């Protein structure tokens, strides 16, 4: 799934312009944007609805494709075991019996899989519906807002068994949804959709220059501490006046503070300082409204 | 493979078929209907020695099971539709020809199998009473008729319900269709300076003679007509898989 | 509105177990709980549609009650000023040129105020359905997820708007809805239900916040750091799953780190903020699921 | 107030009521009908000097009317309960039985409004030929007849729309209540030996009787019968009120 050079015009309003995306060493990436801007016209364009995508779209044959589109479709009157069976037989290469337990098992919707989905409930049904895309065996998995009905431990839950899944079988996940704090627990990139072009791409593990980890130390260990920074990763600022040293950011701190505590140094202060996508969105989307 | 998801398609179509209770609820209808007209109207109209005349349980069944085939015909084609399922279908174009190719061979199933379900209704009726019995060739041109007439019907309503993506609006313009103009004709034609020359040139319109045809105990066609319609059901086939690999949702 | 020994039962199934609910010197109140505990039974016997109620309810016939329930109730053939005024005559008191033009434009509704509303989109309705539900002119607001599928800016707008039309008229609002960091923004006081019972009362005025301080550790260390730490100082709250630890805020952290240095445990990530409703909900309820 | 909600419920249910397109062309379709059966009948059979008796236009345009007229009034109550608004007018008691009364005037005005039309359309088709002028009287008694089988059918099927939130059920159980009775009569009320004491029985049961006189061109009531109609509209009417004021949803 690629696009180069993509440009869809729907009478006088152009939705998307000169938009390139690949895959490069990343396994889940989240699209953000605004409502009605276009961002389930590149769904559909990503899925293969839209014929008229002027452009270029290089596909392998033996890649399968699973997608998620705005709301579930099912079959009301049948059940939830006769809708994995059909869809099963009908996208995949087939059914079996291993495969489908371990994944019905693992959400947890196995005491209701034989009730009918007209009793079911909204989650219910989009978790329901999250496992029927599985049901294909797709290489690709294109979900649209997977997490809208659903509690805050519910939604944790999925997208923990989203991950885990993402794991013990090679699956590439986009997601597109909001309440992007959710996202950012569990997600490798985000990618950002403004006036018809990604305008900006982030990898937070690599992170930016803005996000910085301020270290406070004590007088005496300054020499020392400056050493072992300079020997191990990268300094941005240092500042002997306030005492204050800058590093680039990092999620664990335990190997930092067991060097330090090698040395015989204990920080007087620790904090990090990094933006993250509610006040990144904000920052570029302020732009166009204030 | 192409040919599971085509197979497994009709298949599961044709398991949704034989799976209702309302299928039974309107065979028991529909024979029990049958029975009684032809009982009542054949042993005692004129007291004759029992002897039935089949003309009638021929056009009555040959009605009843057309008009139902047609319904169950317009809701195999539409469920999916109307749930919007159809998205997941619409995805690359070798399922999107597919899914065609699945709804034309179960077609093909229905009306093989109401073909069946008339032949059995037949069989019984003929095994119940005394009388002189038909010919097997009369059950041969039954089964054709089934088929280009369910073929014809069910290839133009896929057409309408593309363009329309309405699922209310295909089922009153198939009833429609179907019911209007053997209705409206006896009470226009005959009246105009125009109905000779209207009715020599009704005869290459299909919708006309196709419907009027329905309800006759007998049914012959020459070769031009023939040639008409089965080209009229290949050109409908061929715009719609064109119109299938086109649209856009 | 009062409500005192509320007890409602399906069958053997209890939903409600002595419930008692009052806008105690409170404007706008969140209410907080899982998916299926019976939130929503609360908001149906709170409003009016249920009767077998076994309690008593203190209420004037002066008052009026607007609400919004699970999906948006319009009648989808008809205009948007049609439904407009048939709420505003039907339900209130009658139909206000003046009133109903500042809501509009208040809302900013004008543009597309004169389209059908099967020509809509899903936040269109929801926006409209706040207006009808203002319509009545109530006393009393009940809100059940009113921003389920809005962007972050179209949030803050709708809530602010919201905020500035509680000082226009004397309202009072309930807020039941998910995505808690939304909550947070605009409301003075939040309920938390489990079992059918209130279990917190946090209530939040000014700016104090009650700051604390996150220490997080892996399970065999996390026995002996909560020990330890209740032998000295006082805790807070825990978090068992994740092992996390959240103790008042403490200015020095030398104290705390040379104890547990010489203790041999040792924090992954150390940061000071101010608490929320995060942490409470999640402290709360992640009994049940892990 | 009171007064105000209910009068703008009914003001808003006619308004809803002369604004579809529906409405004029089911009026336009049974003008047509009737004129077109009514001259074929007078013009073609006998012969005469174009006399025209009017039992026959009166019977049949007051079926075709009464059937559309109940599915407008089916219609009508099942609005609100189709699309879910039915959950914004239950919140309080004076509210709920508001909208009762809201529904029961609504009733009385759209068939106070219908027999005006069926006077319309008996005083063009009279004025058009030539003939003996019917009596006032007919009129007045016809038009109470109109009110007291609207009014009892849709309480009927307000209370099971009222049990049972569901649409199409209502639609189809309204059909089958007025149409299977004259179906079923003649098929088989003859057989049974025990014919005659059901006959006898069938002028308490208020569906049999109600129905059956639906193809007279006259209506004629007993005193008992006159009594026990009554009797029945005000029980469906104080259960309508019980139990929308004690279902919980």
């Amino acid at each position: 799934m690629k696009l180069e050079h993509i440009t869809k015009k729907y009478g006088s309003n152009v939705v998307l312009n000169d938009i390139d995306f690949d895959f490069g060493d990343s396994r889940i990436v989240g699209l953000i944007g605004k409502n009605g801007v276009g961002k389930t016209t590149v769904m559909k364009v990503m899925n293969g609805n839209i014929i008229k995508f002027d452009g270029k779209v290089d596909i392998d044959n033996a890649d399968n494709i699973g997608f998620l589109i705005e709301h579930p479709k099912l079959y009301d009157n049948k059940s939830g075991l006769y809708n994995l069976k059909l869809f099963a037989q009908v996208l995949g290469k087939g059914f079996d019996k291993a495969y489908t337990d371990k994944i019905i098992d693992a959400f947890g919707m196995r005491p209701y899989i034989k009730k009918k989905v007209k009793k079911y409930s909204m989650g219910m049904k989009q978790k329901l519906a999250i496992a029927v895309s599985l049901m294909n065996k797709p290489k690709f998995l294109i979900l649209d807002e997977p997490t809208n009905g659903m509690d805050p431990d519910g939604s944790i839950d999925v997208l923990t068994t989203i991950k885990s899944l993402v794991n013990e079988l090679d699956m590439r996940i986009l997601i597109s949804s909001h309440k992007l704090e959710d996202i950012e627990l569990i997600c490798d990139r985000a990618v950002f959709l403004r006036d018809g072009h990604f305008v900006q791409d982030v990898n937070m593990e690599e992170g930016v220059a803005s996000d910085t980890t301020i270290v406070t130390v004590d007088h005496k260990d300054f020499d020392r501490t400056e050493k072992y920074l300079a020997e191990h990763f990268q300094l941005q600022n240092v500042d002997k006046a306030d005492g204050h040293l800058m590093i680039n950011a990092q999620k664990n701190y335990q190997v930092i503070l067991k060097a330090l505590s090698e040395l015989d140094i204990y920080p007087k202060y620790i904090e990090t300082r990094k933006s993250s996508l509610r006040d990144t969105y904000f920052n570029i989307n302020q732009r166009g409204d204030k | 493979r192409g040919s599971h998801r085509i197979l497994n398609l009709v298949k599961y179509d044709l398991y949704s078929i034989f799976k209702s209770p309302l299928t039974y609820l309107a065979i028991l209808v529909v024979s029990s209907l049958i029975a009684t007209q032809s009982i009542l109207m054949a042993n005692s109209m004129d007291n004759p020695k029992h002897i039935i005349v089949y003309g009638s349980v021929f056009a009555a069944a040959k009605w009843l099971l057309l008009i139902i085939g047609l319904m169950f015909v317009v809701k195999t084609i539409t469920r999916d539709f109307s749930q919007g399922t159809i998205q997941l279908y619409m995805s690359k174009v070798k399922t999107r020809v597919g899914y065609i190719i699945s709804k034309t061979i179960s077609i093909i199933l229905i009306s093989i199998l109401f073909a069946l379900i008339h032949y059995v209704i037949l069989i019984v009726v003929q095994a119940s009473s005394n009388g002189k019995n038909l010919a097997f060739s009369k059950y041969v041109d039954n089964l054709w008729f089934f088929l280009i007439f369910l073929l014809f019907f069910g290839l133009f309503l896929f057409l309408i319900t593309l363009a329309s993506q309405k699922t209310a609006m295909i089922f009153s313009l198939g009833v429609f269709l179907v019911l209007i103009v053997p209705f409206i004709k006896p009470f226009i034609t005959f009246i105009p300076r125009y109905g000779e020359k209207v009715l020599d040139a009704f005869d290459y319109i299909p919708f006309a003679y196709l419907t009027d045809k329905m309800i006759s105990s007998n049914f012959d066609f020459s070769n031009w007509q023939w040639v008409i319609s089965l080209g009229s059901i290949v050109i409908f086939f061929i715009l719609n898989i064109l119109y299938v690999a086109k649209k856009d949702i």
